[PDB]
């Protein structure tokens, strides 16, 4: 019975960037790769959505990995997961 | 499967089976680096048993403790309520006889309908021309090129770009 | 990845555009077509419940002087002695 | 969708229709008055009992 | 017995659907978050099912168990039955401790 | 208990040229596709994955077929086999039964079905 | 209607490259693990030279599965190994069969030796002397 | 039957005399119209007993069974239009005409009025449906299939010839059953084993034992248009049930031999459903279930006794009407999946919804939902062989287990989704592919009211 | 709407995050605690207590229990 728009994927994955200490609210909002501060190998790919693994976390398989680089590739496929914008 | 991504895919397990295991929030956070602490042992080093015995012996306290019915993510391969839309299912494309006075109803929607087909019944001049071509011969994966290098129509056109959609 | 750069920014230029076909309500596309066209509690509940009873009370006292064996009923089950009777007891 | 009467949130708890509460409070005074002939007046055995009949001679 | 469950599933049916699906003990949280009526309505049932000090199958559930009281049992019987009725206490406070007691853990969008 | 059932093993680099059995597959789904994708079809494709498995079991079992083994033979044990066994029963049956119904009595007086 | 490679043939040592694949692709060049070799216990019938059995088995439980419809329900091309028991069959578990189910009847099986005795609530147990004497002594006075 | 054979021969120059493509409409017409006169004249009363003109008939006194017989020539016609319009006229005209010469001689038996008369009529027919098995099928094993349909059936019955002949001139002559009122009893002896043996043998071959079921899974495989004489090849097996006439009389005292065709017929049971649950073609999964309820009334007859004869003759049309709407099920949704292969129907249940009920109130028949005809028919049989010997309850029991677990296996893999494939199957149920499913329940649940009609003598 | 604006948490109270002052001795040390403790803080310290909630407070526990007796009573 609830809906959703596409206003509020752009602002939760922005807000696990700021509730995450190693990252501060300097880097750019929609693509900054990862790579730009990211590191190093385990845990900079997996444990950048082991935040929103509890949140949405709909059991985001194997595949979810180095297409995640890009973070606005993220964005991307959530909406054509679960039945989402137009 | 590369050695590179072999630990990747028992780092994600590795802590989803502890939280199924905890009892507050922040006994699972409190032991959130913990767990990142053996995990950090083993920085940067070769590629062979030298690093292999990482993984080795993880079969040993991984497996031994592993997820005693655990969370499950209910709508995934496993788990309650995962496939239960069934009953509607979206019978996608059962619309080709009516006996109309039946297809009365949705004149814009049967307008449309016939509009997205050019598509569909027309793209077999120049997608399935590029692809003798760009297929070699027997080659792996059999997506085309990603923009088809001028209009990628689809190839996958329609059933997976018209697809289901959930409700 | 590289590759798909390319894919998938024109996939949701074919899925959610035909989304974007998909919801469709333009002044209300069903027809139905043709055609036209509380307080009571009181022709909805006696339909229901006060027919029945008339009819299924006259295949029942019309049915004891039929067949052979009516309702089996068993006894009064009493205590001391009056009733329909006389007999008394202590 | 049609009628948004109570919201979602972002943790920051919705509260109750202010009525929901009154018919909650009443049902755990229904049920506490009703502990009384649980006492007044129940015991645990209303039997009687033998003072250990030995002398049967 | 037929009052009970026929309620208490009921009960429970109104928060799978509050969270829209979890129907798990873990990830609840506490009782009050906004759901003042079918917590009172938990603690009835499951005080029931405790025991019965004076709720409803007392007359049932007490007269039983001291209907075992002079017997010629098996012997391991009265030590399986009233056995049996220590184990239906801790069916009572797990799920106060799991959905009705801790604090708030759930994902978002209450 | 049924089966182990081997979740993991070791590899690196035992036989590393082992690759492209991935390009059996992909070919044939490389023709799937192409044959799936179609505006005129109307009607199932071939597919002769199930052709040869009916046509494998339900025929060409006999014609493979010969005795020359006692595993085949061993069929006495299985058809002839629990069809002696009831034969054995079911006429210890009837007859300590039957001398019980004549000589004696062991049904009272309301048997009338039977 | 196809008749070349319509099924198998009295096998299996016929040159088993030859048949994997000509048709039916269980091996891709008779070194597969799939050859079509298997013809397990000669003399049977059943399962000849045969692009079937003994195959790794126990079950295609139909899981993530994102190649394509890859499993159970989504029929990829030619997969085929053994069926009518794999669309109701799984993997592996926890543990291992330590069989304590029949251990946990067994708890009962020696409280059998509880069913040979009485539950008798007056009195207590009094087992070392002849002073119990279940039944009544002497007549009416 | 005074003249029930003299309207439908007179049936036969309508067909080949009418127009163009009223021919089907032409015969479907006037075969209903006996279905009055069927039940006219016949169930009359009724205590010993109807017999009914003259050395041609008894009028099926006891055993009704006939009724059913002529629904099916009006119900075939219906089913047989799928896949045969694409024939000759001068064709189209045969197919009708030799279906109407397999009821001829069908009605003429069952009734018979004699011994010798069955079997000439017992062997009138396999004439006539040796030509819907061999010409009319799909591709080959039709051919071998067309001979072990004959050669089990053939190589029994002539010995019947050398023991029917046998009797005509020992004790008086057969002619009538009510000249069987002197009877002498047939004792133990070694020519008197043979006797009893080449006269039951020949109907053994029919509704099949165990062993020397061979022919029932190639004939109903491999099979005409649309069923279309598989619904008579159903009645035809059950057509055979003659013991009934004979075995009643006619050496009575024999039970002493009857223990290799009890345990060869009553452990075959528990084991010829059981091997059928990996059938992979779907109208092979049906021809053994009609292997297994049918062989239950060979340990039902062979067992005298009524609270039997009760069920036992339930049991005879109680898969008359089921088995063959399960055919006609199958000889359904096969127009339009060119496949027999029960893998491939799949993504159902949503693309055909009227169909559903179809199904299940078939396979509610099996599970048998005691209100139907079918557990007044079992019950009896299950407390009659009961009083045989307590034992047989284990085997009987174990039969109502796994055919529960057989039948849900037909309706279940229906119940999936997602489909795949299939731009076809678009074909919703028409007007006809529901009326040649209906008149089967219709009468199946119907009758169960007052199922006084289905009964013996007893 | 967008009622998560950051630095709203910020610890101050949340007896859990002081495990986090626990692990001074081990060092981790920043990322990330603001995750568990999204609604730990806030008004949701109320956390229902002891048998006084089965009891619900023993709130109206001997309420009209002794407001009934009594008269009449002669
Ligand atoms: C505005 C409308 C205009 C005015 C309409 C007229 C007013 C209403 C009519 C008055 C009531 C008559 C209705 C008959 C049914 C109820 C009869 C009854 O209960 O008393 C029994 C009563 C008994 O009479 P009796 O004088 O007491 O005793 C005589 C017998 O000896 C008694 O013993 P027996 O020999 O009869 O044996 C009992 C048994 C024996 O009968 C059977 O079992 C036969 C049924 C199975 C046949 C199987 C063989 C097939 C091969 O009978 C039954 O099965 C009773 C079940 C209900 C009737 C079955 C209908 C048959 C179909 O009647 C009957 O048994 C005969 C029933 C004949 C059925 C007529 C068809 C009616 C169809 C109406 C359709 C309406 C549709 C409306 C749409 C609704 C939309 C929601
Ligand atoms: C096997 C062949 C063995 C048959 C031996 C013949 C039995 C016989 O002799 O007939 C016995 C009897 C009449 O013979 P008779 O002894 O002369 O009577 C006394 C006259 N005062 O009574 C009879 O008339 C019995 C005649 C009918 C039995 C003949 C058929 C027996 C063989 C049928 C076996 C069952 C089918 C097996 C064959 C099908 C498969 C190939």
């Amino acid at each position: 019975a609830p809906p959703l728009t596409l206003e509020g994927i752009k602002d939760r994955v922005l807000y696990v960037l700021k509730l995450y200490d190693k990252i501060d609210p300097e880097k750019l909002s929609v693509n900054s790769h990862f790579m730009k501060d990211l590191g190093l190998d385990s845990l900079d790919q997996v444990e950048i959505i082991m935040a929103m693994e509890d949140e949405f976390g709909f059991e985001i398989p194997d595949i979810d990995a180095e297409k995640l680089m890009c973070p606005q590739e993220i964005v991307d496929y959530i909406a054509d997961k679960k039945d989402v914008y137009e | 499967l590369t050695h590179q991504q072999k630990v990747l895919r028992l780092y994600k397990r590795a802590l989803r089976h502890l939280e199924s295991w905890c009892i507050h929030r922040d006994k699972y956070r409190y032991f959130a680096c913990l767990l990142r602490a053996r995990f950090d042992e083993h920085k940067n080093e070769k590629d062979m048993v030298k690093a292999t015995q990482l993984l080795r012996e993880a079969e040993e306290e991984f497996w031994h403790g592993q997820h005693p019915q655990p969370y499950i993510f209910p709508e995934s391969p496993g788990g309650t309520s995962y496939e239960r839309y069934e009953c509607y299912k979206v019978p996608e494309w059962c619309l080709d006889d009516w006996h109309p006075s039946e297809k009365a109803m949705y004149p814009d929607y049967f307008a449309k309908r016939e509009q997205w087909k050019k598509l569909r019944r027309e793209s077999w001049e120049r997608e399935v021309k590029q692809l003798q071509e760009e297929t070699p011969v027997g080659g792996p994966r059999t997506e085309a090129l990603p923009p088809a290098r001028k209009q990628g129509d689809l190839p996958p056109l329609w059933w997976h770009i018209v697809t289901r959609p959930r409700e | 990845t590289p590759e798909e750069k390319l894919r998938l920014q024109q996939l949701r230029e074919l899925r959610r555009r035909w989304l974007k076909d998909q919801e469709l309500s333009p002044r209300e596309p069903v027809l139905p077509p043709q055609r036209v066209s509380t307080y009571r509690h009181s022709i909805f509940a006696f339909t229901h419940v006060l027919i029945p009873v008339w009819i299924i009370h006259y295949y029942l006292k019309y049915h004891v002087t039929t067949k052979p064996y009516t309702i089996v009923e068993k006894k009064p089950r009493i205590f001391p002695g009056d009733t329909i009777l006389e007999t008394g007891e202590v | 969708g049609g009628g948004a009467h109570i919201e979602p949130r972002y943790r920051q708890f919705p509260q109750l229709t202010r009525s929901q509460v009154i018919q909650a409070e009443f049902f755990s005074a229904t049920m506490w008055f009703w502990i009384l002939w649980r006492f007044w007046h129940d015991s645990d055995a209303v039997l009687g009992h033998f003072p250990y009949p030995d002398p049967s001679q | 017995h037929a009052f009970f469950k026929a309620m208490l599933f009921m009960c429970s049916g109104s928060i799978i659907h509050s969270l829209n699906d979890e129907q798990d003990i873990r990830k609840m949280g506490g009782l009050f978050k906004a759901m003042p009526f079918t917590t009172t309505a938990l603690i009835v049932g499951s005080l029931a099912l405790t025991g019965m000090p004076f709720l409803t199958g007392f007359y049932s559930k007490d007269l039983i168990i001291e209907a075992a009281n002079t017997s010629y049992t098996n012997a391991w019987a009265l030590l399986m039955t009233l056995i049996a009725t220590s184990f239906t206490a801790i069916y009572s406070t797990r799920i106060i401790f799991f959905a009705l007691l801790g604090q708030p853990r759930f994902p978002t969008l209450v | 208990t049924t089966l182990d059932p081997a979740e993991y093993d070791i590899s690196s680099e035992t036989r590393k040229a082992q690759a492209e059995r991935l390009a059996i597959r992909s070919r044939l789904k490389r023709e799937y596709q192409l044959q799936y994708y179609d505006p005129s079809r109307r009607g199932v494709i071939e597919d002769p994955a199930l052709v040869r498995w009916t046509y494998a079991r339900s025929a060409n079992i006999y014609p493979n077929f010969r005795p020359n083994t006692k595993t085949s033979l061993l069929g006495a044990l299985f058809g002839i086999g629990p069809l002696v066994f009831w034969y054995y029963v079911f006429k210890t049956d009837r007859d300590r039964k039957e001398k019980l119904i004549q000589e004696g009595k062991l049904d009272r007086t309301f048997n009338i079905s039977y | 209607a196809s008749h070349i490679t319509k099924d198998m043939l009295p096998g299996p040592y016929p040159k088993t490259p030859e048949e994997r694949a000509a048709a039916a692709k269980k091996y891709n060049m008779r070194v597969e693990d799939y050859e079509p070799y298997p013809d397990d216990g000669t003399g049977y019938g059943d399962y000849p030279k045969l692009p079937d059995r003994s195959q790794q088995e126990r079950d295609p439980w139909y899981d993530w599965d994102h190649p394509d419809l890859r499993l159970n329900w989504g029929e990829p091309m030619h997969w085929d190994l053994d069926m009518y028991i794999r669309n109701r069959v799984d993997t592996s578990p926890t543990p291992v069969n330590w069989n304590l189910m029949c251990k946990h009847l067994f708890g009962f099986v020696a409280f059998m030796l509880f069913m040979f005795w009485v539950g008798e609530t007056y009195p207590a147990y009094q087992p070392v002397g002849p002073k119990q004497y279940p039944y009544n002594n002497l007549y009416l006075e | 039957m005074l003249k029930y054979i003299i309207p439908t021969i007179m049936l036969m120059p309508l067909t080949w005399l009418s127009k163009n493509n009223m021919i089907w409409v032409n015969s479907t017409a006037h075969s209903l119209l006996i279905s009055f006169t069927s039940l006219l004249l016949m169930n009359q009363f009724g205590d010993n007993s109807l017999n009914f003109s003259l050395l041609f008939f008894s009028d099926s006194l006891s055993t009704p069974l006939l009724i059913l017989t002529m629904w099916l020539l009006p119900l075939m016609l219906m089913a047989s239009q799928h896949h045969l319009s694409k024939e000759n006229l001068t064709r189209k005209k045969l197919f009708i005409t030799m279906l109407i010469s397999l009821q001829l001689f069908l009605i003429m038996t069952f009734t018979a009025m004699e011994l010798i008369l069955f079997y000439i009529l017992f062997e009138a027919t396999l004439v006539p449906t040796l030509i819907i098995i061999t010409r009319w099928g799909n591709q080959t094993e039709r051919l071998n299939a067309g001979l072990y349909f004959l050669f089990y059936t053939l190589a029994g019955s002539l010995p019947l010839l050398v023991a029917l002949i046998y009797i005509q001139n020992t004790v008086g002559s057969l002619n009538f059953l009510m000249l069987q009122y002197w009877v002498q009893p047939v004792h133990n002896s070694w020519s008197n084993v043979f006797m009893w043996l080449a006269c039951m043998m020949a109907f053994m071959v029919k509704m099949p034992l165990y062993g020397l079921h061979l022919w029932l899974p190639k004939a109903h495989v491999e099979a005409p248009i649309a069923g279309s004489m598989v619904l008579a090849a159903v009645l035809l097996k059950l057509g055979g049930y003659g013991m009934l006439r004979i075995t009643l009389i006619l050496n009575p005292m024999t039970d002493f031999m009857a223990y290799p065709f009890i345990m060869l017929s009553l452990w075959g049971m528990i084991m010829t459903s059981s091997i059928c649950l990996r059938q992979t073609d779907l109208k092979s999964l049906i021809a053994y279930s009609s292997v297994s309820h049918m062989a239950l009334v060979i340990v039902a007859i062979l067992i005298q006794t009524p609270w039997s004869y009760m069920g036992a003759t339930a049991l005879m049309i109680a898969h008359g009407l089921t088995s063959s709407m399960l055919f006609c099920l199958a000889n359904s949704n096969y127009e339009r999946i060119h496949s027999r292969t029960m893998i491939l129907a799949r993504g159902l249940q949503t693309l055909l919804p009227l169909m559903a009920t179809w199904w299940l109130l078939a396979s509610l028949t099996n599970l048998a939902l005691p209100p139907t005809i079918n557990l007044i028919g079992e019950l009896f049989v299950v407390m009659s062989t009961f009083s045989w010997s307590n034992i047989t309850i284990i085997l009987m029991g174990v039969n109502m287990v796994i055919t529960a677990l057989y039948s849900l296996y037909m309706l279940i893999m229906t119940q999936r989704g997602k489909y795949t494939y299939h731009i076809n199957n678009i074909s919703p149920s028409f007007t006809r592919e529901n009326a040649l499913m209906s008149l089967h329940i219709l009468p199946l649940l119907l009758l169960t009211l007052n199922p006084k009609i289905i009964l013996g003598p007893l | 709407m967008e009622l998560p604006d950051y630095k709203q948490w910020k610890i101050e109270g949340t007896p859990l995050e002081t495990v986090q002052e626990k692990l001074a001795a081990r060092g981790l040390r920043d990322p990330w605690g603001r995750n568990e403790a999204w609604r730990y803080m806030g008004g949701f310290a109320n956390n229902v207590s002891f048998v006084g909630a089965l009891l619900k407070g023993f709130k109206w526990g001997f309420a009209a229990f002794v407001v009934a007796i009594g008269a009449e009573y002669y």
